[PDB]
RNA sequence: CCGCCCGUCGCUCCUACCGAUUGAAAGAUAUGAUGAAUUGUUUGGACAAGAAAAAUUUUUUCUGGAAAAACCGUAAAUCCUAUCUUUUAAAGGAAGGAGAAGUCGUAACAAGGUUUCCGUAGGUGAACCUGCGGAAGGAUCAU
RNA sequence: AACCUGGUUGAUCUUGCCAGUAGUCAUAUGCUUGUCUCAAAGAUUAAGCCAUGCAAGUGAAAGUAUAUAUAUAUAUAUGUAGAAACUGCGAACGGCUCAUUAAAACAGUUAUAGUCUACUUGACAUUUAUAAGGAUAACUACGGAAAAGCUGUAGCUAAUACUUGCAUUAUCCUUUUGGAUAAGUAUUUGUUAGAAGGAAUUAUAACAAAGAAGUAACACGUAAAGUGUGUAUCAAUCGAGUUUCUGACCUAUCAGCUUUUGAUGUUAGGGUAUUGGCCUAACAUGGCUAUGACGGGUAACGGGGAAUUAGAGUUCGAUUCCGGAGAGGGAGCCUGAGAAAUAGCUACCACAUCUAAGGAAGGCAGCAGGCGCGUAAAUUACCCAAUUCUAAAGAAGAGAGGUAGUGACAAGAAAUAACAAUGCAAGGUUUGUAUUGGAAUGGUGGGAAUUUAAAACCUUCCCAGAGUAACAAUUGGAGGGCAAGUCUGGUGCCAGCAGCCGCGGUAAUUCCAGCUCCAAUAGCGUAUAUUAAAAUUGUUGCAGUUAAAACGCUCGUAGUUGAAUUUCAAAGAAUCAUUCUUUUUAAAAUCCGGAUUUGUUACUUUGAGUAAAUUAGAGUGUUCAAAGCAAACAGUUAAAGCAUUGUGUUUGAAUACUAUAGCAUGGAAUAACAAAAUUGAACAAGCU
């Protein structure tokens, strides 16, 4: 038989796809957090969208109906765990009013770009892709990663990197080393 | 050439054995026996997926193979044994017994059990035959043939029986006011005590079941184990003492840890 | 064979998908008979054997009035609201009336009080004491003999005996 | 308006139609004929086990039993029609569409030089013409 | 994301199509492709044909061993293995495909008071014996045949093969003892008698008759006296068959069908496991139909579902699960609990293999693999380790299943730099961009650690290891639609492009190039189909004077639609004029003046009962994510808890969706319908 691994789309194309405005914006969106493609900004809308699908949803149903409370208040508490909305803005209504530049906030290069680390966001990316940086106790080589809340705090240079104390180990600093070792002998 | 089917496909697996879709392309198929399959768990999951004592079907067949596990104080050596609602375990190396009993959810737990309140179960007689000398016999939920019942005995109420030898101990009537487990659609785990039946004429005999939190319940006749008289269960029920929470309630329950 | 095959009620003809499962099993009819005994076995379903008399004669015959029986040769077939075909062929079949040697239950009565337990008030029809008085009386059979394997009956009893013997009703 | 354009008539291409040909082809049922195999019953009785007699052989009775046969009953298959469906050929016929600055006119658009158009009938190389009754979508909202 | 742009014109506004536009668990194919995860894949054409190999066997106390081997203890005793075969069980599961099939199948919903049911479970039995009867295999010897899963003869010998066949209980008297009468499980007939179920010709009990099968002539040595194997009936179970209701696509250029040939019914039977025209006989003349019968078509298996949708919907569903069907084509059987079986058999047809020409066997829509067909699809791989099944049931098998291989079907993550100096640039000192130059790192190569049935990958560490970081990004475009050139040459109504409008007749922003730019990017084009765009099929939601479209007109059956009217109201308390609650205002029956039932259905509300997978959805850092259904917690190894030195603990795998029908259910409105006057029923008295 046909294995159950059940599989599924991140990402929505657009629908009209040269409009200017649209595409300008995406652009800039792209400049501002560092990103390869326009299908990442897409994967983010369509996280983003299906979250206000929900919120709209829950919405529509009035306040202590058993549903809009339970479901509504856990989407509620899961935007909050993200780093989405926080203390002032946890009502439901709000999670609507979430737009790209929150969720790609808590992209985890963008993070490590605020936090010092990298002088940019490009630079905090290939950081990510080239294995130094954790996220509490495990390294993470995906620069996508949402941080939540909870482990923001906990990210810095990962115990194995060169700028973490785990030796140059490199292919470059370690040869210099040696040519250095050579030249000596 | 077409007759029975010997093999069950782990997604065709009745929910509540709680198989998964990986790790396997078949499920155990309970042999027959005592219990009605959407309504047992044969023993093989019992070992493997809820005491997690074996991590194979191979280590099953091996324990199984030393005469250790007892179900209803008698041995098996059958794998896919169904076990069912309200069957002790006795695994004899651990001295550990277990009386299968619902959760909350649909799900088969296995409840950790005295040597004292081991030596019964109880079985929820179906049928009442007669047969030859005029003598009558129950035919309990466990497959299980009770001769020579005592004749207050009716047809839906259970029976407090006994283990180490056949006979029974007392019965417990379907009574208007008498604690009741239930065995079937969504209030599954859920206890109360019954408000009300309704004895509809050609149909179901719907039944109505008021809880511990006063949330009534409706459920078909059919389906419903008596488990006391108003007052004290019969038997150790599990820690949430079948009181099926809210969604919510469950939520902020788990929250509140 | 026990199965579709046929007209669809408007009249449609029912387009056959299926062979014909052996569960629809139509096995041929035993056209049971007089003579000296003889029965097969066929073998129904789940083992279930079932006796195909082909030949008989020493059925259990009833007398429902005293609700007794006595094992008797019969001796002829004369009516079978089924088919004269039958009747002619001399086929025992579950309402044949047949003709039974019925000096058993004369016998018995004589054993019993009195010459042609025991809530005897009723003491016998007209007809029926005439027909005993030439030895040989009228009688449905009961028993299926091609399923069951005997021609297991009862006697014919005042107004069914009257419609018998009106239908029988020689004439012309 | 030296605008627009209409139809026949030629010429080339493609499409579908009609088409004698009992046209053809495959498939499908329906009938009928024959009818392999075979359930069942019936007849059989190679023989294998008993009973009867003689000193291993003879004659007769009872059991189970293979082949073979007969009758119903399932009934493959083959052939013959019939019907239907489906592709498919065909001299010729007659449309259509495309093309090419081809022939003949000028039908329509202006009162388009006989207003136009309808239905119907007859006519005529072709557009078309004519009759009858309608319409204005008329060139008249008007004595 | 409830979306629209270009195209009729000299211009305009419409209608209206065409074109673009996006998606497709939707195929192909073109160019291109460094990682990793995940993983569809001879369905579509031919349910066409197949070479070879494999795909169902089975023995760990427990039927049968002088084939046979072997170890102990004193030539015997036990034993322990055991090829072979008989017996038993299995081979009816699984797997494959989707040809058939359109009220059929299937889905839900009944029903089985109309049945069958092996294994499993639990109840649990009735009319020579210190142990019976042959006769059979393997085997020995003699054979035959080119060949076959061919078997002949003779001689043995077992069996849990086959076949016989050995008191006690209930009714009556006495003081637990001594007598009397019986004594068949299903099944069948006749006669009755009757703890359930809504309802019984039910359980059951008695009487009169028959009556199968059975109740150990078996095998271990076990447990705290037990087990295996077998066995009558009952019940349970794994099911199965039938069956109720409701539910399907296109077609009226299919309108009448069905009935000698069972069509519809009644009776009696036969048959079945049981019901039934299921079949026979006899008798009726029915049954279906414009609410579409009967035909026809389907490039139709059904459903769970898939795609695409704001909401409706439209299309798809060969294909993970359930069901049906089929094993080249029909048909027929045997065995068996279960087959109308196909790696069973018989036969015919159609293919086709070997043959010494006599015969013989054969069926991939199992797994691979091959030819064919085709636009269109992978290895004659490794293994039973996991998941399961079967067995004489850990220990054996399994192309079931899994693991790799091929794999740009899809799906997810993600490299192809980054950074700092000066040089240059622009902006109100900072960003940007050409020289240098130290840091970073995968990829790739080789070892290990691990992984795994064994490898391979994954991850992990250690050696190797980028500057043109040649470790070199493509694909398709740049008139418009539509993001991007009136840049350079070539062509010259040619070649060509152009989905559409158009471009090309020596300035082509459109051809052919080069350069530059734009989009999406390890992907991007083309084709065919489909959804949306399409309020361009319109229930929501179109249009009909003139754009396509009001029947010439009226009547008219079905259909759809149908005036008003029948208990309206009233008062009190809380809250920020409104909200939610309590109480009473008639008549009849019921209950000890008080207290409590009152048309049918639609509709609606609650339930109940439904497989999961998918879907929505809760929880959970698979490094993220697609996922999955796991997990989290405390510790260089112990505390703490709780248990009477010993024991980790908390848990999770929710919930909702499962019709339009069926089930129960609260109901005041809205609908129906029923009740109701050339007369209809309610009481009190009287008479039968
Ligand atoms: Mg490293
Ligand atoms: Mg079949
Ligand atoms: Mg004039
Ligand atoms: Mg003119
Ligand atoms: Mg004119
Ligand atoms: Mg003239
Ligand atoms: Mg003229
Ligand atoms: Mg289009
Ligand atoms: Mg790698
Ligand atoms: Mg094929
Ligand atoms: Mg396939
Ligand atoms: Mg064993
Ligand atoms: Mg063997
Ligand atoms: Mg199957
Ligand atoms: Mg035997
Ligand atoms: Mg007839
Ligand atoms: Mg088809
Ligand atoms: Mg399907
Ligand atoms: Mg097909
Ligand atoms: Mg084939
Ligand atoms: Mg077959
Ligand atoms: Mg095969
Ligand atoms: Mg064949
Ligand atoms: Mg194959
Ligand atoms: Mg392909
Ligand atoms: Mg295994
Ligand atoms: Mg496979
Ligand atoms: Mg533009
Ligand atoms: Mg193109
Ligand atoms: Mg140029
Ligand atoms: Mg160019
Ligand atoms: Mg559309
Ligand atoms: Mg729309
Ligand atoms: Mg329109
Ligand atoms: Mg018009
Ligand atoms: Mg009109
Ligand atoms: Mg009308
Ligand atoms: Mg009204």
């Amino acid at each position: 038989p046909k294995s159950y691994r059940n599989y599924s789309k991140t990402a929505r194309n657009p629908k009209r796809p040269f409009e200017k405005e649209r595409l300008d914006q995406e652009l800039k969106l792209i400049g501002e957090y560092g990103l390869k493609n326009k299908r990442e900004i897409w994967r983010v809308q369509y996280l983003l969208a299906k979250i206000r699908s929900a919120a709209r949803y829950l919405l529509t149903l009035d306040e202590k109906s058993s549903k809009r409370i339970f479901q509504g208040e856990a989407l509620l508490r899961r935007m909050v765990r993200q780093g989405l909305l926080g203390e002032n803005e946890e009502k439901l209504d709000y999670v609507l009013g979430l737009t790209l530049p929150k969720l790609l906030e808590r992209r985890l290069q963008t993070k490590v770009f605020k936090l010092g680390l990298a002088k940019s966001v490009h630079h905090a990316r290939v950081l990510i892709r080239q294995r130094h940086i954790r996220v509490g106790k495990q390294m993470v080589d995906i620069p996508s990663f949402l941080v939540r809340v909870d482990s923001e705090k906990h990210i810095d240079f990962a115990t194995t990197s060169p700028f973490g104390g785990a030796r140059p180990g490199r292919v470059k600093r370690k040869s210099l080393k040696k040519q250095k070792e050579k030249t000596e002998a | 050439g077409k007759g029975i089917k010997k093999h069950l496909k782990r997604v065709n697996a009745p929910s509540h054995w709680m198989l998964n879709k990986m790790g396997g392309q078949y499920a155990p198929k309970t042999s027959s026996g005592p219990h009605k399959l959407l309504e047992s768990i044969p023993l093989v999951i019992l070992l493997r997926n809820r005491l997690k004592y074996a991590l194979t079907f191979d280590e099953v067949k091996m324990i199984l193979i030393q005469k250790i596990v007892k179900v209803d104080n008698k041995v098996r050596t059958d794998c896919t044994f169904p076990v069912g609602l309200m069957d002790v375990i006795h695994i004899t190396k651990s001295n550990e017994y277990f009386r299968l009993l619902y959760d909350i959810k649909g799900r088969f737990v296995p409840h950790r059990i005295t040597n004292e309140e081991s030596k019964y179960k109880l079985c929820k007689v179906k049928k009442i035959l007669l047969r030859k000398g005029r003598l009558s016999i129950a035919v309990t939920h466990d497959g299980r043939s009770i001769p020579y019942i005592h004749p207050d005995v009716k047809v839906n109420d259970t029976v407090r029986l006994d283990l180490e030898t056949g006979k029974v101990l007392e019965h417990l009537k379907f009574q208007v006011g008498s604690l009741v487990m239930v065995t079937a659609g969504h209030s599954v785990g859920r206890v109360g005590v019954i408000s009300s039946i309704d004895k509809n004429m050609g149909t179901y005999d719907i039944i109505h079941v008021k809880d511990s939190r006063n949330k009534v319940f409706a459920t078909r006749l059919s389906n419903v184990f008596v488990i006391g008289d108003n007052t004290k269960p019969y038997i150790s029920l599990p820690r949430e003492k079948g009181i099926k929470l809210d969604i919510i309630e469950e939520r902020r329950n788990r929250l509140k840890a | 064979r026990d199965g579709r095959h046929k007209l669809r009620l408007t009249g449609g003809k029912k387009k056959i998908h299926k062979k014909k499962r052996k569960y629809e099993l139509g096995r041929p009819p035993s056209n049971t008979k007089l003579g000296s005994r003889q029965v097969h076995v066929v073998r129904g379903r789940g083992r279930n054997y079932k006796y195909r008399a082909i030949k008989l004669d020493s059925g259990s015959f009833s007398w429902p009035t005293f609700g007794i029986s006595k094992n008797t040769r019969i001796i002829d077939v004369v009516y079978n609201a089924s088919n004269n075909e039958l009747v002619r062929t001399k086929t025992l079949v579950k309402n044949c009336i047949v003709v039974i040697d019925s000096h058993p239950f004369t016998t018995w009565y004589e054993n019993t009080f009195g010459t042609t337990k025991i809530g005897k008030s009723k003491n016998i029809d007209p007809l029926l004491l005439e027909q005993f008085k030439q030895g040989r009386v009228l009688a449905c059979i009961s028993s299926r003999p091609g399923q069951c394997g005997k021609a297991d009956g009862y006697i014919i009893e005042g107004d069914e005996l009257l419609f018998y013997k009106r239908k029988m009703d020689k004439r012309n």
